[PDB]
Order: structure tokens, then sequence, then C-alpha cells
């Protein structure tokens, strides 16, 4: 998984060589940055349900047809709605985890491979992630670099969706 | 591979969690003693060096049949095979230490050589006892309380030597 440390380690281990003073100094960054990650994190699962809910309902405004149109694709039926809150919580809980490990690897490896193979055949739109992800930016109430390391991360999804 | 960080995540989303406060907690401890496992890993790779030919030496002379002609450390090649070994565990160990995990020694360093070393004949018990020798000097010098800041690292030597003691089980 991609993480700062990992990272590093990586680099030494194709190198066949012992880590150096260059790795240690990033594996410190990452442990410094880490406060405002943590914080990022903690306050995002505290504020998990909320966020989720309010993210749902701003794609719902956003694209009104996808509660009403018939089809399993669309938030239409009880089913429906049930998949689309899952998922929306699938990305949040994704980004507390990237903060977690200092790194998109969570993301990347659980997320965004497959990707847009999945969108694409369950006629998924991405737009919709899109919308509920700058929800999410815009309603996090954090501040300072921990609303930095947030947004990062939250900006890392909606590139990987465009 | 994984590190302490990347071990808690991969459990947690297998069964679909956000993390629990005490498991940020426990992230959280890790970073806060950062810095005793920065010093640690370059301490040792700073001697990494020393640490293997004292091993070796110290090998060879309690087990003299390995350098005797038929041995199998005897001829240059099979001596720089061996001692490129204990380098190699070595640098795979302080991987490790500075992951916190165990994972990438398991994974790229100790997976399938219990049997690499049964199909060449190399003997995986004296192997141990070089891992072993490089274990507790690799700990003397990340535990030397001279020239740092004076405090209780005692939990990392326990976990340095874990991973030590998890590669010498894995050749012997
Ligand atoms: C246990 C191994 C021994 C010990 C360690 C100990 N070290 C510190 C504190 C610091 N360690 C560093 C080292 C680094 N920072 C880096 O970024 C890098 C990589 C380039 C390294 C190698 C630093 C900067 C500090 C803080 C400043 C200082 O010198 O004090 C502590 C204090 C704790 C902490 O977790 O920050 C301790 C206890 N002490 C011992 O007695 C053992 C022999
Ligand atoms: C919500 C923004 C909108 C929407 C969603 C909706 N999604 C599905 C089905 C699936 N969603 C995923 C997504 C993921 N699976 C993963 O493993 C991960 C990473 C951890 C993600 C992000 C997948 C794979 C599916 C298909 C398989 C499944 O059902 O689990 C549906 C159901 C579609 C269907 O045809 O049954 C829906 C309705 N729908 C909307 O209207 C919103 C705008
Ligand atoms: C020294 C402690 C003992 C010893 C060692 C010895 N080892 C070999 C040969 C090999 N060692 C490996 C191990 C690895 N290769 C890797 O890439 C990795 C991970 C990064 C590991 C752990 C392998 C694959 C070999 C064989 C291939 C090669 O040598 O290039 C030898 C050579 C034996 C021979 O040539 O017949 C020796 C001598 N020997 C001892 O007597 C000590 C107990």
């Amino acid at each position: 998984m991609k993480t700062p440390i990992t990272e590093a380690i990586a680099a030494a281990d194709t190198q066949g060589r012992f880590l150096s003073n260059t790795e240690l100094q990033a594996v410190d960054g990452r442990f410094k940055r880490a406060v405002a990650s943590m914080e990022a994190a903690r306050a995002l699962t505290n504020n998990a349900q909320s966020l989720i809910d309010g993210a749902a309902q701003a794609v719902y405004q956003k694209f009104p047809y996808t509660t009403t149109m018939q089809g399993s694709q669309y938030a239409s039926t009880p089913e429906g709605k049930a998949k689309c809150a899952r998922d929306i919580g699938y990305y949040l809980r994704m980004i507390t985890y990237c903060l977690v490990a200092g790194g998109t690897g969570p993301m990347d490896e659980y997320l965004i491979a497959g990707l847009s193979e999945i969108n694409s055949t369950f006629d998924l739109s991405p737009s919709w992630y899109i919308e509920a992800l700058k929800y999410i930016k815009a309603n996090h109430g954090l501040t300072g670099q921990a609303a930095v390391e947030a947004n990062a991360y939250i900006d890392y999804a909606i590139n990987a969706l465009s | 591979m994984l590190d302490a960080f990347a071990k808690v995540v991969a459990q947690a989303d297998a069964r679909g969690e956000f993390l629990t406060n005490a498991q940020f907690d426990a992230l959280s401890n890790l970073v806060k003693e950062g810095n005793k496992r920065l010093d640690a890993v370059n301490r040792i790779t700073s001697n990494a060096s020393t640490i293997v030919a004292n091993a070796a030496r110290a090998l060879f002379a309690e087990q003299p049949q390995l350098i005797q002609p038929g041995g199998n450390a005897y001829t240059n090649r099979r001596m720089a095979a061996c001692l490129r070994d204990m380098e190699i565990i070595l640098r795979y160990v302080t991987y490790a230490i500075l992951a916190g995990d165990s994972s990438v020694l398991d994974d790229r360093c100790l997976n399938g050589l219990r049997e690499t070393y049964q199909a060449l004949g190399t003997p995986g018990s004296s192997v141990a006892v070089a891992i072993q020798k490089m274990k507790d000097a690799a700990i003397a010098i990340a535990n030397d309380p001279n020239g740092i800041t004076p405090g209780d690292c005692s939990a990392l030597m326990s976990e340095i030597a874990g991973y030590f003691d998890r590669a010498a089980a894995a050749v012997a």
C-alpha cells in the first residue's frame, strides 16, 4: 500500500541499499504532518453520518432525475438509495484511511483501481460522486492544515473521477 | 507491503469500518514515539558494515567448519554470498523497524529462504546464529545511552529483537 513509509523503503529496496538519511527525513515529514492528518481523520469519522447524509442529498439536489428515473442504477428505490449512501460512505471511509496512512494508497487500492470499469459497467455517473465529494469538502468543518489534509485527498478522489 | 498504519487500515477495510478512538490513539502514539524509531534505524544503518563483519568473524571463529575447505563459506564466491546474505537480512530487518511491521521482511526476504538454503545445502542453523549475533550488536548500538537525548526505548528494542528472532526462526 502506498504510504510515505512503504514508498521510502521501496526506493531503498529497488536500489538494493540500506535506508539513508534521504528516506529517514521523508518519514519524519510524514510523522510531523500526521498531527494534522489524524485531526482530519478523527473529525471526518466523528461527523461521518451527517457528512454522508448531507452529501447524498447534495447529489440528489444537483441531479433530481436520480430520485425519480426508473432503473436499478438510480436512487429511485429504497435499494438504490441504500446503494448510494453506501457508496458515499465508502468514499468518506477511504479518505479517512488515506489520512491515517499518510498517502493515497488505501484509496488507490480499494477504490480507484477498477473505478472506471465499474462506473461504466453499472451505468453510474462519475459526476454524481464528484458532487458528493464537493459537498464533503465544503462542509467538513475543518480549518488550518487539517483542512488542507482533508481537501488534498478529497480533491485526489475528484481528480480520479474526472 | 505494509507499515504499522497501513496494517490497521487493511484490517478495518476488510470489516468495512471507520477507525475507533482506541485505534486512532494507538497510531497517534506510534507517531509520538517516532523519533526513537528513526534513531534506531539511523544507528543500526550507520554501523551496518561493522555489525555484519563482526558477526561474520565471530560466526567463523565459533564454527570453523564453515571455513574449512569443503565448508559452505569456503571459496571467496561462497564467502561473499554469505556476507551478502547477512547484509541483506540486516537490511530487511531495518526496513521492518522503520515500517513498524514485519510484512516487508516476511514477504521480500524470509519467504522461501528456508527452501533456498535447503536446495543449496547452506546450513540454515548457522545463518540463524549469524542473525542472532547481529541482533545483539544492533540493539547495543541502537540503545546506546551516549550521544542522544535520554529516554526509554525498551519497547522499541523489544520490537527490534522480535524481527531479528523472526528472521532467525525463518531460516533455522
Ligand atoms: C532509543 C533509540 C535511544 C533514545 C532515543 C531518543 N531520541 C529522541 C529524540 C529525537 N530523535 C531525533 C532523531 C531523528 N529525527 C529525524 O528526523 C531523523 C532522520 C533524519 C532522526 C535520526 C530527533 C530530531 C529528536 C528530537 C530532538 C532531540 O535530539 O532531542 C528521544 C526523545 C523523544 C521523541 O520521541 O521525540 C529519545 C528518548 N534515547 C535513549 O536513551 C536510547 C539510547
Ligand atoms: C450514489 C452517488 C448514486 C448511485 C449509486 C449506486 N451505486 C450502485 C452500485 C455499485 N456501487 C459500487 C461502488 C463501489 N463498490 C466498491 O467496492 C467500492 C470501493 C470500496 C465502490 C466505490 C459498485 C461496485 C456497484 C455495483 C455492485 C453492487 O451492487 O454493489 C447502485 C446499484 C446499481 C444496480 O444496477 O443495482 C446504485 C443505485 N445511484 C444514484 O442514483 C446516485 C446518484
Ligand atoms: C552465511 C550466513 C551462511 C551461508 C550463505 C550462503 N548463501 C548463499 C546463496 C544464496 N543466498 C540467497 C538468499 C537471498 N537472495 C535474495 O535475493 C534474497 C532477498 C533479497 C535472499 C534472502 C540466494 C537466492 C542464494 C543463491 C544464489 C546466489 O548465491 O547468487 C551461498 C552460496 C552457495 C553456493 O554458491 O553454492 C552461501 C555460501 N553459507 C554459510 O556457510 C553460512 C552458514
